[PDB]
C-alpha cells in the first residue's frame, strides 16, 4: 500500500501537498508455473501490507494514535534533538534526511510519547 | 470503582465447533489401487510443514465419546468402500422387502494408505499431548494444529490393527469401566506382529481346502501382553482373579477376528489366544508349549455381513496365488461380563467392536474448536460522556 | 413396566424403541444385569445367558428404531425382568413363562 | 492475526502486560501441488482473519466502540452476574475461565450496551 | 466486502433498518487448473476488496471522515440541490433512485464538504 514510494526525493512539505491533491480525485471519482508461482507470491506480498498496516495502526494506540495516520500530540520539541525552524525542515529536507538528521532521538522520542499518554489518560480518568 | 463493564476484543477464547474437515493423503495415484484411486480425487496432499503450538497453562476437556470428528471419518470410509469393493450380491432390507443389486465383480488392490484430517480456514484443532490421560476429560497438556497425523482406515474386529502405540504404557480408555455395556478398547505401548498367510499353491475342493489361512502369533508377545494388561484389570478390579474367554454367540464378525487383504476377507479363531485365567499375575495357561508361536486357524469367506449398516453382501471366489497380511496387533476390542452373579473373577472376552469404536481410539486425541475473540470483563475505567 | 405372560416352550416378542431410526446402539439385560443380546454397529452379539441359543433380534428393524429381543422356546426359568438399554433411557417389562 | 494464542493459560492481567511489553518493543523497532495448494489454503486462512477483523471494528460500532481493541463504557456491573472482586478476577483467572464463569450472561450484557449508546447518541442529538 | 449487494431494490431507510439488525445478531454471535487458477482469483478479488476499503476509510479524513461508515456533518442542505423531506427520500427511494435525483451536485457538496473540514480543524487550532 506504500504509494508514497513515488514520493522519495521530494520535500516532507510537497509530500503532504501531493497527498492532499490525490485524496481529493480519488475520493471525488476523478508456461503455467509463470502464472502461478508468481500469483502466490504476489498476494502473499499483498496480504503483507495489509497486515503490517493493520498491526501499525492498532500499535499506535500506545501513544493515542491509534487508528491514525497522523496524531499530534502533547509533546512539545526539546531543540536539543535539532534547532532548525519548521519552514527549513519542512522545505528544505526529505523525509530520508530528516530521518537521518534526528535518527538517534527516535527511542527518546517515542519513550516521550508514551509517557505523556499515559498521564493524560489517567488524568481523565481521575475527573470522572 | 463501579466495575464498569469494558469490551475487550482479541480475547483467547474458544469453544467447540462443527465443521467440515477435509482430508489429505500421500497419495501415488497411479497403481490403480484403491485407496491411491479414491485419494487421487477425495484428498489433497499433506502439508509438507505444519505448525504446532504448544500452549501454556491450558487445561481443556477432551470427550472420545462425543467426538464428532469420528462421523466425518466414518462417511468418509463407507463411501471408499462403496466406491471400491463392489459385491457381486448387496442385499439390502427395507422396511419389510429385500433389495437386491447385482453388480461386476472385479477384484482390486486393497492396501491403506493414512489419511490426514485438516481444519478449514477459520478453524484449529486442539490436541491433547498427555501421554497418560484415558480421555474423558482435562487433558493438562494441550498444542494446537491445522492437521492430525495420518490414520490408517483399517475395518477389522477383536483386535484392531496397525494403528498408533501408547507412548508408555497400555491404556485402558473405557468410557465406563463398571457400565458393562461398553467395550474397554485398550491400546498397546507395543505392536504385536501377526502373520497370515495362505498355504499357497494348496489346491482342494470338498465334494458333495482352498479357502484356508494361517496365523501365528509370537506366543512370547502375548504372553507378556496379556501380564500387562491383567496388571491393570486388576488394578481397576483389585481384589478378582481375571479370566478369559471366547465370544458367547453373535455374527461370525464378531465371533472370530475379521479382516481382509486384497478382496480377500478373512475369519480367525482367537479361542488359542483368550483362555487364561491370571490372578497371582500368573496363568500356566501356555504350558510353556516351546513352540513360541499360537497359531490360528482361519477361513476366507464370500458370503459376509456388511459392517455398514444393516445387510449382507457376496463377493467373488478366492485369487488362485499366495494371500499374504502383515499385521501389527496395537489394541484389543475388550468387553466385559456383566459380573453380578461372580465370585472373585470377572470375565473379559475378545469379541466385539464396530467401526465407530476403531475410530475413537484413533481420534481421542483431537478436538476442532474456533476463537471467539470478542469478551467481557468488568474494570475501573468509565467512558467519559 | 409391561408384563408378558407365556407358557412353555412357545415364543415371545418383548421390546425396545426409539424415536431416532438410526439402527443407535442398544442392549437387552436381564434382572441380573447380565447381557443377552445387543448391537455392534450392523452386527448381532450375544452375551452369556441361558438364552444365547433361544434370543434373536429383527436386525431389518433396527434402522427404525425397533430392537426387540425375541426368545424362542422359553424355559420356565427364562421368567424374569427383563431391560432395555437404548440410547440413554432404560425401559422394562417382565417376561413370565 | 491471533498472536495471542500463545496467551492462552495467563491471567487477564498478565496478557494485558503481555501486550503493552510487546506493542512498545514491535512500534519502536525493537513436487508442485505440495506448494500450490497450501499457498492457496495459506492465504485464503489469512484473508479470512483480515475479513473477520474489519467486520469486528465495525459491529463493535452498535456499542460505540467501533475502531477499538479496547473499549470503556457507560453501563455498570450489576453485580448479579458475579460479585468477585476486580483484582480476584484479572489475577486469579485466565480468559476462558472468565468467560465460563459468566457466559449465560453475554447477551444481557450485549444489550445494554445497545441500549445505552443509543440513549447517549440521543442525548448529543437532542442538545445539539 | 460488499454484502450490501443484496440490498438493492431496498429503500435507503430499510438498509439502514436491516444493517442495524443484522449487525446485532453477527456481533452477539447468533482438473487441476479449475482449482488453481480460480483459487488465485478469487483471493485476488477479495484482497482487492479489502485495500478499496482501507483506502476510502483513510481518504474520508479529509471530510473528517476517517475511520467512518457513516459520518456527519456541519454543512447543511442548500435545498437547491433537492427540495424533498427527509421522510419522502429515505422511505420511497432507493439509494440508486436517490443517487441518480442528486449526481449532479455531488461535486459542489464534496467541495463543501472539505472547506467545511478544514475551516473547523483551523478553528480548534487557533483556539489552542
Ligand atoms: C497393516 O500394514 C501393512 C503394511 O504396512 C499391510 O500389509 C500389506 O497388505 C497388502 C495386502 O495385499 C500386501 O500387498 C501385497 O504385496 C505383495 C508384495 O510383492 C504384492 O505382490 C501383492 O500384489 C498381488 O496380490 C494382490 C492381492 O489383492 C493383487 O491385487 C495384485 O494385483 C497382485 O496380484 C498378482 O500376484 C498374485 C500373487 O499370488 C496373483 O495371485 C494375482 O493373480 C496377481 O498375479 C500385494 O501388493 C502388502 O505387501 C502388505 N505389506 C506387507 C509389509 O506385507 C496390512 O494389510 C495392514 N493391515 C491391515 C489389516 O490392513
Ligand atoms: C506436551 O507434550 C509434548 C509432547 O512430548 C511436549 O513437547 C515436546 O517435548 C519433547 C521432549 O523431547 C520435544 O522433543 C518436542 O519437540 C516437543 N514438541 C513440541 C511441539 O514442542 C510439550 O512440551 C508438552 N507440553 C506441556 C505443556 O507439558
Ligand atoms: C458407570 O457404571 C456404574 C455402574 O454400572 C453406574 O452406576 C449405576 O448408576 C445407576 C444410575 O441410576 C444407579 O441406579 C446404579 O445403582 C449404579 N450402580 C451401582 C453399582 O451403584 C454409573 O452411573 C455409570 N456412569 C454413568 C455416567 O452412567
Ligand atoms: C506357524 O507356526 C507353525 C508351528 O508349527 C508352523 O508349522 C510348522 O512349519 C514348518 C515349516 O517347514 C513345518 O516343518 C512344521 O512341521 C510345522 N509344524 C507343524 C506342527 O505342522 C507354521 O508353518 C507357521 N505358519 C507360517 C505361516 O509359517
Ligand atoms: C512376520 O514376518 C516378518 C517378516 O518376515 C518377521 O520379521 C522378522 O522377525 C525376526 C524376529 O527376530 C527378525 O529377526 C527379522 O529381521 C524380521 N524380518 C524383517 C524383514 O524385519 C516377523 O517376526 C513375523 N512375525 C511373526 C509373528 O512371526
Ligand atoms: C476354534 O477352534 C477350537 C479348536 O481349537 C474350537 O473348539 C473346539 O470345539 C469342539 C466342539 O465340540 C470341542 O470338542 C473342542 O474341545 C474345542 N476346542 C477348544 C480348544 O475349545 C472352537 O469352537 C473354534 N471356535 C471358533 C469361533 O471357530
Ligand atoms: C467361557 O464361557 C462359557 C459360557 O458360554 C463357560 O462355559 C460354562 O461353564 C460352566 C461351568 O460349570 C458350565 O456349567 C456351562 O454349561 C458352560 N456353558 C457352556 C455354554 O458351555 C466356560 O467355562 C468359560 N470358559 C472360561 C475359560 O471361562
Ligand atoms: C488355550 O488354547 C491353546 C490352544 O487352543 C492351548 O495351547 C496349546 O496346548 C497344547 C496342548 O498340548 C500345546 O501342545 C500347545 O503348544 C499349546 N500352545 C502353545 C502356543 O503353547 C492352551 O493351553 C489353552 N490354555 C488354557 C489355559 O486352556
Ligand atoms: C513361528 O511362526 C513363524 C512364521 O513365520 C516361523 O517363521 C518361519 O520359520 C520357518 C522355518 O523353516 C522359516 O522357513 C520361515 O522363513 C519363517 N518365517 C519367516 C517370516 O521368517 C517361526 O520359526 C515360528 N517359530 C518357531 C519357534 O518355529
Ligand atoms: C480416566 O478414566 C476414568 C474412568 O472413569 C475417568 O473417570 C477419569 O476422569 C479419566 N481421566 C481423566 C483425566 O478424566
Ligand atoms: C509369561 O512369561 C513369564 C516370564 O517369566 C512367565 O513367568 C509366565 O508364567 C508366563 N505366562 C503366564 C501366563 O504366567
Ligand atoms: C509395526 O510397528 C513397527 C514399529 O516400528 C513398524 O516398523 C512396522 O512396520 C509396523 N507394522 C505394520 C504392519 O505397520
Amino acid at each position: 500500500i506504500l504509494g508514497f514510494l513515488g514520493a522519495a526525493g521530494s520535500t516532507m512539505g510537497a509530500a503532504s501537498m501531493a497527498l492532499t491533491v490525490q485524496a481529493r480525485l480519488l475520493l471525488s471519482g476523478i508456461h503455467m508455473l509463470q502464472l502461478t508461482v508468481w500469483g502466490i507470491k504476489q498476494l502473499q506480498a499483498r496480504v503483507l501490507a495489509v497486515e503490517r498496516y493493520l498491526r501499525d495502526q492498532q500499535l499506535l494506540g500506545i501513544w493515542g494514535c491509534s487508528g491514525k495516520i497522523i496524531c499530534c500530540t502533547n509533546v512539545p520539541w526539546n531543540d536539543s534533538w535539532s534547532n532548525k525552524t519548521i519552514n527549513e525542515i519542512w522545505d528544505n529536507m526529505t523525509w530520508m534526511q530528516w530521518e537521518k538528521e534526528i535518527d538517534n532521538y527516535t527511542q527518546h522520542i517515542y519513550t516521550l510519547l508514551e509517557v505523556s499518554q499515559i498521564q493524560q489518560e489517567k488524568n481523565e480518568q481521575e475527573l470522572l | 470503582a463501579k466495575k464498569w463493564v469494558t469490551v475487550y476484543y482479541g480475547v483467547p477464547v474458544w469453544k467447540e465447533a462443527t465443521t467440515t474437515l477435509f482430508c489429505a493423503s500421500d497419495a501415488k495415484a497411479y497403481d490403480t489401487e484403491v485407496h491411491n484411486v479414491w485419494a487421487t480425487h477425495a484428498c489433497v496432499p499433506t502439508d509438507p510443514n505444519p505448525q504446532e503450538i504448544v500452549l501454556g497453562n491450558v487445561t481443556e476437556n477432551f470427550n472420545m465419546w462425543k467426538n464428532n470428528m469420528v462421523e466425518q471419518m466414518h462417511e468418509d470410509i463407507i463411501s471408499l468402500w462403496d466406491q471400491s469393493l463392489k459385491p457381486c450380491v448387496k442385499l439390502t432390507p427395507l422396511c419389510c422387502n429385500t433389495s437386491v443389486i447385482t453388480q461386476a465383480c472385479p477384484k482390486v488392490s486393497f492396501e491403506p494408505i493414512p489419511i490426514h484430517y485438516c481444519a478449514p480456514a477459520g478453524f484449529a484443532i486442539l490436541k491433547c499431548n498427555s501421554k497418560t490421560f484415558n480421555g474423558s476429560g482435562p487433558c493438562t497438556n494441550v498444542s494446537t494444529v491445522q492437521c492430525t497425523h495420518g490414520i490408517r482406515p483399517v475395518v477389522s474386529t477383536q483386535l484392531l490393527l496397525n494403528g498408533s502405540l501408547a507412548e508408555e504404557e497400555i491404556v485402558i480408555r473405557s468410557e465406563n469401566i463398571t457400565d458393562n455395556a461398553k467395550t474397554i478398547i485398550v491400546q498397546l505401548n507395543e505392536a504385536v506382529e501377526i502373520n497370515c498367510t495362505r498355504p499357497n499353491n494348496n489346491t482342494r475342493k470338498s465334494i458333495h481346502n482352498i479357502r484356508q489361512a494361517h496365523c501365528n502369533i509370537s506366543k512370547a508377545r502375548w504372553n507378556e501382553t496379556l501380564g500387562q494388561i491383567v496388571a491393570k484389570l486388576e488394578e481397576q478390579f483389585p481384589n478378582k482373579t481375571i479370566i478369559f474367554n471366547h465370544s458367547s454367540g453373535g455374527d461370525p464378525e464378531i465371533v472370530t477376528h475379521s479382516f481382509n487383504c486384497g478382496g480377500e476377507f478373512f475369519y480367525c479363531n482367537t479361542t488359542p489366544l483368550f483362555n487364561s485365567t491370571w490372578n497371582n499375575t500368573r496363568t500356566d495357561d501356555y504350558p510353556t508349549g516351546g513352540e513360541q508361536n499360537i497359531t490360528l486357524q482361519c477361513r476366507i469367506k464370500q458370503i459376509i455381513n456388511m459392517w455398514q449398516g444393516v445387510g449382507k453382501a457376496m463377493y467373488a471366489p478366492p485369487i488362485r496365488g499366495q494371500i499374504r497380511c502383515s499385521s501389527n496387533i496395537t489394541g484389543l476390542l475388550l468387553t466385559r461380563d456383566g459380573g453380578r452373579d461372580q465370585n472373585g473373577t470377572e470375565t473379559f472376552r475378545p469379541g466385539g467392536g464396530n467401526m465407530r469404536d476403531n475410530w475413537r481410539s484413533e481420534l481421542y486425541k483431537y478436538k476442532v474448536v474456533k476463537i471467539e475473540p470478542l469478551g467481557i470483563a468488568p474494570t475501573a475505567c468509565k467512558r467519559r460522556v | 413396566k409391561k408384563v408378558v405372560l407365556g407358557k412353555k416352550g412357545d415364543t415371545v416378542e418383548l421390546t425396545c424403541t426409539a424415536s431416532q431410526k438410526k439402527s443407535i446402539q442398544f442392549h437387552w439385560k436381564n434382572s441380573n444385569q447380565i447381557k443377552i443380546l445387543g448391537n455392534q454397529g450392523s452386527f448381532l452379539t450375544k452375551g452369556p445367558s441361558k438364552l444365547n441359543d433361544r434370543a434373536d433380534s429383527r436386525r431389518s428393524l433396527w434402522d427404525q428404531g425397533n430392537f426387540p429381543l425375541i426368545i424362542k422356546n422359553l424355559k420356565i426359568e427364562d421368567s424374569d425382568t427383563y431391560i432395555c438399554e437404548v440410547e440413554d433411557q432404560k425401559e422394562e417389562v417382565q417376561l413370565l413363562v
